[PDB]
């Protein structure tokens, strides 16, 4: 990864302000609602048939938290995304066979959720730093494929 | 296909843009050019600097087109027929790049209308933009 | 979607395929499973070995649907209606996978009909398969 | 990197039998014909207004040769594609702003050109090795995008 100095500062700063308990379930729930094929990987989670069903689903909320918690941990070492996600890559690639395009989709949904929460503070420049994070996380998670 | 609720949601959300449709259009383009600089290469005759008047003027055009598409949400391909010919045959835009502008439009709407941008509305808007995109690239819903 | 020249090219090329449509369908699937192994998870209890009778039978289904699409090139949303419902709602096929199968179909055609696979025909066939793919992912919109 | 020895054997062998000049022009030419949006990067190349003009364009042919030569040179070091293409990554991403997804398009077009030239000898197994090459090359070129 080639995060600029500014990118790293922007990502670290904004993350410290994030309501992870809320944005986690928001992010995964929205992914499931907006891109219904992603539900294929979450059979055991129960009723995922609509926005209402998905957004009130306890398992979705709990799992979304874990996803964003993992992102927060990666943010502690932005020069080392590949290492942070190495074991997660083996899980998502070798075991679950998720197409890499979906890592980008989840990241883009997170970006929209950050925009909801931060409003005008989520400037086009701030977004561009987060889009690099999305691409970097996706690449790190895709490492086992190729 | 867009559901009755999808249509209600889309009209409601885009209505909430108020006097700022053109501004939000320009913001979406600005976000797209910054995050996805490949898209700048479709605009060689534009000043693409921050706050550019040409970008502001173009954002109003994109907004107007979306406003029309929301108005004729039941017959998208007809409302966008000219723009389809233009993007698919004159300009020859990469179909995959429509996802980029769609994403930047959603981010813009989220940043301005956080109360309105529920997961359901989010889904309705994404479906709407995805269909606008396919109509523009291939005249398919 | 599809210019008149595109229609002409697709009809002529898919016409050279002929009795081998099924054979080519099976080969395209085999190519996809080997090159893009993530796609195998959609076929959990298929025999996916080389020469698989199950893959051969499925190739014929995919080939026949494409043949019907060619026959209804100006009415593809209608022609592929049941298949669009199937691939989105039941199978939940990731849209990205349609590009993968389309590529493997083009490679298969190129391998078997090199002289017919001119740049102009290549372009028309790609547009046709992109159109088929757009229709097959339409129920996500 | 992800290439098995068999993959390297297959790539090296088939490449030896490729006529680079002809295949280079064919690959770049088809890229421009089949995916016309890619033409916007080649305004200085002269006439690109039709299939015949593109395929008969000398600058297109010459550039295609250059492109395939860089691929051939990379084939010598399949486990270090990232390093081999570091400079080209900077050029395409930071200077030309080529869409990273278009790297895959050129590779896939090359694969179709190999299929035309080798026919039944371009087996599904052989293609699979080559798609690893496409993915590896695209990933290496896209390095400077995150
Ligand atoms: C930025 C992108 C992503 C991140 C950071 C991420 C992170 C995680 C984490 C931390 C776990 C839990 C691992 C554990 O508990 O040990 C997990 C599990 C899982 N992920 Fe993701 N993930 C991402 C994208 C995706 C996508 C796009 C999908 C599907 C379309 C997906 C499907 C799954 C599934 C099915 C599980 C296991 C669920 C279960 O426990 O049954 N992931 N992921
Ligand atoms: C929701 C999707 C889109 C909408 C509603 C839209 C709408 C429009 C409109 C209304 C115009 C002005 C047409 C005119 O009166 O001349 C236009 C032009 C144009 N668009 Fe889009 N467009 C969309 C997607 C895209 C994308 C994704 C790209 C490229 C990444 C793009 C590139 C262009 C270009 C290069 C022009 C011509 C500008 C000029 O030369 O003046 N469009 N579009
Ligand atoms: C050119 C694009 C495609 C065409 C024309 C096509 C056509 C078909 C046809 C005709 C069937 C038989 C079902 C029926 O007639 O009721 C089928 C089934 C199926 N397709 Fe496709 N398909 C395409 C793309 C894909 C892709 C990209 C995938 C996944 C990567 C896929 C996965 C499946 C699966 C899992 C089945 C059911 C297999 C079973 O019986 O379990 N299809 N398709
Ligand atoms: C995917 C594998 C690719 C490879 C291996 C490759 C390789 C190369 C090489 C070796 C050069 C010459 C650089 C120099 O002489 O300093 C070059 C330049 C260039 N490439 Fe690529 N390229 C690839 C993809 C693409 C794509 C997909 C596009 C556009 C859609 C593109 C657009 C260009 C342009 C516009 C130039 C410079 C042209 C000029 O000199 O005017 N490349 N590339």
């Amino acid at each position: 990864v080639h995060f600029t100095e500014e990118d790293k500062a922007t990502i670290t700063s904004l993350w410290g302000k994030v309501n992870v308990e809320d944005a986690g379930g928001e992010t995964l729930g929205r992914l499931l609602v907006v891109y219904p094929w992603t539900q294929r990987f979450f059979d055991s989670f129960g009723n995922l048939s609509s926005a209402s069903a998905i957004m009130g689903n306890p398992k979705v909320k709990a799992h979304g938290k874990k996803v964003l918690t993992s992102l927060g941990d990666a943010i502690k070492h932005l020069d080392d995304l590949k290492g942070t996600f190495a074991q997660l890559s083996e899980l998502h690639c070798d075991k679950l066979h998720v197409d890499p395009e979906n890592f980008k989709l989840l990241g883009n949904v997170l970006v929209t959720v950050l925009a909801i929460h931060f409003g005008k503070e989520f400037t086009p420049e701030v977004q561009a730093s987060w889009q690099k994070m999305v691409t970097g996380v996706a690449s790190a998670l895709s490492s086992r494929y190729h | 296909v867009l559901s009755p609720a999808d249509k209600t949601n889309v009209k409601a959300a885009w209505g909430k843009v108020g006097a700022h449709a053109g501004e939000y259009g320009a913001e979406a383009l600005e976000r797209m050019f910054l995050s996805f600089p490949t898209t700048k290469t479709y605009f060689p005759h534009f000043d693409l600097s921050h706050g550019s008047a040409q970008v502001k003027g173009h954002g109003k055009k994109v907004a107007d087109a979306l406003t029309n598409a929301v108005a004729h949400v039941d017959d998208m391909p007809n409302a966008l027929s000219a723009l389809s010919d233009l993007h698919a045959h004159k300009l020859r835009v990469d179909p995959v790049n429509f996802k980029l502008l769609s994403h930047c439009l959603l981010v813009t709407l989220a940043a301005h209308l956080p109360a309105e941008f529920t997961p359901a509305v989010h889904a309705s808007l994404d479906k709407f933009l995805a269909s606008v995109s396919t109509v523009l690239t291939s005249k398919y819903r």
